[PDB]
RNA sequence: GAAAUUGUUGAAAGGGAAGGGCAUUUGAUCAGACA
RNA sequence: GUGAACAGCCUCUAGUUGAUAGAAUAAUGUAGAUAAGGGAAGUCGGCAAAAUAGAUCCGUAACUUCGGGAUAAGGAUUGGC
RNA sequence: UUUGCUCCACACAAUAUAGAUGGAUACGAAUAAGGCGUCCUUGUGGCGUCGCUGAACCAUAGCAGGCUAGCAACGGUGCACUUGGCGGAAAGGCCUUGGGUGCUUGCUGGCGAAUUGCAAUGUCAUUUUGCGUGGGGAUAAAUCAUUUGUAUACGACUUAGAUGUACAACGGGGUAUUGUAAGCAGUAGAGUAGCCUUGUUGUUACGAUCUGCUGAGAUUAAGCCUUUGUUGUCUGAUUUGU
């Protein structure tokens, strides 16, 4: 907890997220959900 | 105790070899195996069959394969009593592809 | 745990990005409920 | 003989940062212990009681030998050899007491307080 | 078989050098002297 | 063999596999390298480095002791089948 | 690792000591103002008193203080105990109850003391440690080695390891990186050959490249994520006490 109360306007701004990156950070990720992935590329040589 | 066992393992060399300087890789490869053998059998004493050596130096120094299928036979030592009563003996095992084979235990004779 | 990215609108009444989307980086700390197991009382002493 | 040497954890056993593993010493010293264990079995000493009582080592006459340094100059390049010597002994216990008896010497005003401490008290 | 210098053992001291002078406590050690 | 070639690079014959080792991979180095946007602003000074490069074809200035300058410059093309 | 440890008790033995020798005797605040007693209307109050040094106060007599009797008091005080209470600034000390007990020089007696020879500190404090005893009380860890990588030149740091949401070795699935494996087939292919039964796709093949099975194949923690599968390991070394 902070050691003074800030009237910073820049603080007190009541922010509200719109979107949160879920795409893998082990590369140049494109797809957030495996949903999104399977929905875009189609089906593969394993799979159904 | 002892136990007298033989099994057939694969080993990832590629992980244990990643980064290693070239002129040293295949030698590090040899050694890394010896290491691999005491991890499993418990034995300081570890011997490599000359074929397993070729099997290693198949592709020049820098060119070790990523995976190797091995036969680690643990046996009892003989003569002039070395420190430990046992030793290992690695042999290469003729597989088409070392991919995806997991560790089997060999029943002998 | 690491960081990721976020998109949110902005509320800086004045800035060229007022009521606009911006993308900000955010870390994320893993924070599973701590558990209370002891208590300590301290005292003022002319030494500290 | 330690300055500018490695540091290892294996030295906490003796309270010391700098510590080594000098093989070719070990092998020469333990090859001389081994020689006293011989002489002790041969003397009939109890091989369990044995403890090393004295093990000094000093310098043996050097060895010359040269080395070739820049601009056509010679430098010594010497072996540093050693005399070792050890002595083992049967450990043993106790020592009893036995010594003097202290020749007590006190003035006449000093035997007085004494022989009155008995007349007066316990 | 000296010294420089080194190993072991015995004693002693050591808060950014060590050694020295006058004096005395302490420990160790020693002469002389009584009759 | 590639190629203009006794070049470089790879191989046959023959000859070696000799040059203390082992484990790590901090700073600082030596030697090998890449780096966005800018492009000598760096520095005594482009020092260093980089750019160019073979061959075929097109094209080629001042000046000249008419022998040159000159691969001047500037350009295109280049595998495989 | 030969019965080791700790607190309470005594016993011997050491070793020390910046320096015992009746008592470190508790408001606070003011200083061109206060202490104390006392009265009252409880105030910046009335009245009185003191200072001018602690040269005070308390204690102090008894073989370095022995052994004894008694009276008067009903007090003091030393000790072990018990009751209730207070104290965190470093509290580790203060106070209070109740029995028991020693002493009392409050006062009056009986006895002792030499010969330490005319002084020789004439030895009475408290320090730390060690060795056995027996009266309670207690039955751990740390380090090396191995291991992780949130750390690292070496030491150091941060993890893990006695049977389980254990750990490692493979295998599986995710996540990535590349850009379509090998094989086989085709009426794809500039085209070239060879045997005729010289073609109403004539046939056997061959031909850089192309297409299909194929976003396939390969690689993926060595400092990625995960795991009901598979297999293996789970007590070596040394050190420490008030
Ligand atoms: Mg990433
Ligand atoms: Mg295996
Ligand atoms: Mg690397
Ligand atoms: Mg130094
Ligand atoms: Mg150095
Ligand atoms: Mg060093
Ligand atoms: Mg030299
Ligand atoms: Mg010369
Ligand atoms: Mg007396
Ligand atoms: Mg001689
Ligand atoms: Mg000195
Ligand atoms: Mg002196
Ligand atoms: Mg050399
Ligand atoms: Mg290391
Ligand atoms: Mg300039
Ligand atoms: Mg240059
Ligand atoms: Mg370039
Ligand atoms: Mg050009
Ligand atoms: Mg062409
Ligand atoms: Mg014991
Ligand atoms: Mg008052
Ligand atoms: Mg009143
Ligand atoms: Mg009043
Ligand atoms: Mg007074
Ligand atoms: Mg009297
Ligand atoms: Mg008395
Ligand atoms: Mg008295
Ligand atoms: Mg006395
Ligand atoms: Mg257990
Ligand atoms: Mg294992
Ligand atoms: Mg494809
Ligand atoms: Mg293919
Ligand atoms: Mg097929
Ligand atoms: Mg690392
Ligand atoms: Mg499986």
């Amino acid at each position: 907890k902070s050691l003074y109360t800030n009237t910073s306007r820049k603080a007190l701004e009541e922010v509200s997220l719109k979107w949160i990156d879920t795409a893998s950070k082990f590369g140049k990720g494109r797809f957030q959900t495996p949903a999104e992935k399977h929905a875009f590329m189609g089906t593969l040589k394993k799979d159904l | 105790l002892k136990d007298v066992v033989t099994r057939e393992y694969t080993i990832n060399l590629h992980k244990r070899l990643h980064g290693v300087s070239f002129k040293k890789r295949a030698p590090r490869a040899v050694k890394e195996i010896k290491k691999f053998a005491k991890l499993h059998m418990g034995t300081d004493d570890v011997r490599l069959a000359p074929e397993l050596n070729q099997a290693i130096w198949k592709r020049g120094v820098k060119g070790v394969e990523y995976r190797l299928r091995l036969r680690i036979s643990r046996k009892r030592n003989e003569e002039e009593d070395a420190k430990n009563p046992l030793f290992s003996y690695v042999e290469p095992v003729l597989v088409a592809s070392a991919k995806g084979l997991q560790t089997v235990v060999v029943e002998e004779d | 745990a690491g960081m990721t990215t976020i998109v949110r609108d902005l509320d800086r009444p004045g800035s060229k990005f007022h009521k606009r989307e911006v993308v900000e980086a955010v870390t994320v700390v893993d924070t599973p409920p701590v558990v209370v197991v002891g208590v300590v009382g301290y005292v003022e002493t002319p030494r500290g | 003989f330690n300055s500018s040497i490695g540091r290892t954890a294996q030295g906490k056993e003796f309270g010391v940062t700098k510590a080594r593993w000098p093989a070719k010493s070990v092998k020469f010293v333990q090859g001389l212990l081994q020689n006293a264990a011989a002489n002790a079995e041969a003397k009939g000493l109890d091989a369990t009681k044995l403890y090393v009582s004295h093990i000094q080592v000093n310098q043996a006459p050097k060895q010359r030998r040269r080395t070739y340094r820049a601009h056509g100059r010679i430098n010594k390049y010497e072996s540093s050899p050693s005399h070792i010597e050890l002595v083992v002994t049967e450990k043993e216990e106790a020592v009893a007491k036995a010594a003097e008896k202290k020749v007590v010497r006190l003035t006449s005003r000093q035997r007085g307080r004494i022989a009155a401490q008995k007349r007066i008290a316990a």
